């Protein structure tokens, strides 16, 4: 009706106010407090940036074409549609940053944790990430868009046209999703071959400790029946596993360490083992000072290592579910237009575009940046308290 | 190196055998020395161990109370007597090598095997 | 107690130039304290295997070797002729607990 275009656009007017505010919450949470300043957060600023521009520039300027009448040139009309692709394939290209951020960070941790490199690379990156949008949206469409009639005017040209529309497609979401899923991929399967052999190896450890330790406990309980033997005869082999569980002085310090317990357990065996008669009462006690001050420092030390890899280990899972979830509400929002014109375009003359749930798809993009605010203080609550 | 045996020969049940194993060119001290005995188409059986260093000899289980074995580091040689022979070892009898726990050379053992002596009861 | 050792195969025979696996057990568990030997009728046993996977020089690499918990296995990949003998596998987890395997002919 003649009253419902005022509604529609006070309703786009408060959407948009919505979206604007909620963003400017998110860059002042981000500029006021300097402790998310750090890797974490450089390559997430463009996430509520770039879509925020979406909301001073896609949901205004759609106003005047859709509820008022046309007063715009057809240059502007394409500059708004140049914003429209430059700040939604922005977001997803963020997204594909992080996540080789990431794994530069967890696969390349040997060189790239231990030396972080120069920052001034980090906006050479962000500035080209935009601009790979460009060269990705920029001038193809450019070219194809090249039509007389003026039906569906800021609706692009180059539909109806299924190969560049079914390249497209493939590159904007597909291609961004394989690198997304390769990188989680890597990075959980890395971590898990470092905590794998860490929980086998304290394992396998501790298995061999608590062996040496029931052994002791039977040579301190010392039989007259000459069973000190067969309770070395298994400590000798506990040692032995235990001495080639590699975690430099540090590694000559534990080998060290288990060569003078080995040599301990040798000599507390002769007297046994020569059938000699004075077995001088089991003296193997003098292991306990070995037990508890040698090869203690890597019973505690490895212990703290493997706490080190699970608490990394549920922090990857965190960041991996939290970039799942992104990816996914953004694949949930792009497909029903993705879904709307490459299998609409057999017929796209007459009344082919032009439909309820194709404009609901439009909006439904817009709305994918008018969530991703809300959802931005899931990762982290500090925006929240703040 | 070579350690050569030369108590081949055949002695009566209950006599008194006596064998010798010399060194060709490694010290003895730093290295200990094990009898391995072999019967005519059987397994090794091990017999005992000298060590010229830290003075431990251990001997084998059906084979203590008639074996005596003695190590002169000036000698550089290594002497087994049987004291008694009971018809069951009648073998081959071999003596190897063998090192101390620090390093390598323990976990390389039993290498530079002798030519071997033949014993018959 | 004795830690016995028990070498599974006790007569094997294959073409020239195939894959022979041995196996050899103990009751008491030993770390990398098993060694394999090789014996000619006429000369001494050779260490080839030493430690539990490893070669000491002098033996070509054909011969080969694993463990897992108490199982050791020698690994002939390629026979030859020269290669044909009993197979001892020895335990030496201390000077007085050597205890020789059965052995195999090959
Ligand atoms: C702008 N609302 C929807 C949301 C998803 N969508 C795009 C736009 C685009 N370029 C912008 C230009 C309009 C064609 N490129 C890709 N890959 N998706 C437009």
């Amino acid at each position: 009706s003649l009253s419902t275009r005022v509604t529609l656009a006070f309703f786009m007017s408060l959407v948009a106010f919505a979206i604007m505010l909620g963003n400017a919450l998110v860059i002042l949470a981000f500029v006021v407090d300097k402790n998310l300043r750090h890797r974490s957060s450089y390559f997430f600023l463009n996430l509520a940036i770039s879509d925020f521009f979406v909301g001073v520039i896609s949901i205004p300027l759609y106003i005047p074409h859709t509820l008022f009448e046309w007063d715009f040139g057809k240059e502007i009309c394409v500059f708004w549609l140049t914003t429209d692709y430059l700040l939604c394939t922005a977001s997803v290209y963020n997204i594909v940053l992080i996540s080789y951020d990431r794994y530069l960070s967890v696969s390349n941790a040997v060189s790239y944790r231990t030396q972080h490199t120069g920052v001034l690379k980090i906006v050479t990156l962000m500035v080209a990430v935009w601009v790979l949008a460009f060269l990705v949206n920029g001038p193809m469409i450019l070219v194809s868009e090249s039509w007389k009639d003026e039906g569906s005017e800021c609706e692009p040209g180059f539909f109806s046209e299924w190969y560049i529309l079914a390249i497209t497609s493939f590159l904007e979401f597909v291609i961004p999703v394989i690198l997304v899923a390769y990188f989680n991929m890597n990075i959980y399967w890395s971590l898990w071959k470092r905590d794998h052999l860490a929980r086998r190896q304290l394992a396998d450890l501790e298995d061999n400790w608590e062996t040496l330790n029931d052994n002791l406990k039977v040579i301190e309980k010392a039989d007259n029946a000459a069973q000190v033997k067969d309770a070395l005869t298994k400590m000798r082999a506990a040692a032995l596993d235990a001495q080639k569980a590699t975690p430099s002085p540090e590694m000559k310090d534990f080998r060290h360490g288990f060569d003078i317990l080995v040599g301990q357990i040798d000599d507390a065996l002769k007297l046994a083992n020569e059938g000699k008669v004075k077995e001088a009462q089991a003296a193997a006690e003098q292991l306990k000072t070995t037990r508890n001050a040698y090869i203690q420092k890597y019973l505690e030390r490895a212990r703290s290592t493997l706490q080190r890899e699970h608490v990394e280990l549920l922090r990857a899972r965190r960041l991996a579910k939290s970039l799942a979830i992104l990816l996914g509400v953004f694949a949930v929002c792009w497909a029903p237009y993705s879904l709307f014109t490459i299998v609409l375009s057999f017929y796209s003359s007459a009344t082919g575009p032009k439909s309820v749930w194709y404009r609901i798809a439009f909006w439904l993009q817009w709305f994918n940046s008018f969530v991703n605010p809300l959802l931005y203080p899931l990762c982290h609550k500090r925006f929240q308290k703040a | 190196v070579q350690l050569v045996e030369s108590g081949g020969g055949l002695v009566q049940p209950g006599g008194s055998l006596r064998l010798s194993c010399a060194a060709s060119g490694f010290n003895v001290v730093v290295f200990s020395i094990h009898w391995v005995r072999q019967a005519p188409g059987k397994g090794l059986e091990w017999v005992a161990y000298i060590s010229s260093s830290s003075g431990s000899t251990s001997y084998a289980d059906s084979v203590k109370g008639r074996f005596t074995i003695s190590a002169d580091t000036s000698k550089n040689t290594a002497y087994l007597q049987m004291n008694s022979l009971r018809a069951e070892d009648t073998a081959v009898y071999y003596c190897a090598r063998w090192g101390y726990w620090p390093g390598e050379p323990w976990w390389k053992a039993f290498d530079y095997w002798g030519q071997g002596t033949l014993v018959t009861v | 107690s004795d830690i016995q050792m028990t070498q599974s195969p006790s007569s094997l025979s294959a073409s020239v130039g195939d894959r022979v696996t041995i196996t050899c057990r103990a009751s008491q568990s030993v770390s990398s304290a098993v060694a394999w030997y090789q014996q000619k009728p006429g000369k001494a046993p050779k260490l080839l295997i030493y430690s539990a996977s490893s070669l000491y020089s002098g033996v070509p690499s054909r011969f080969s070797g694993s463990r897992s918990g108490t199982d050791f296995t020698l690994t002939i990949s390629s026979l030859q002729p020269e290669d044909f003998a009993t197979y001892y596998c020895q335990q030496y987890l201390y000077y007085s607990l050597v205890t020789f395997g059965q052995g195999t002919k090959v």
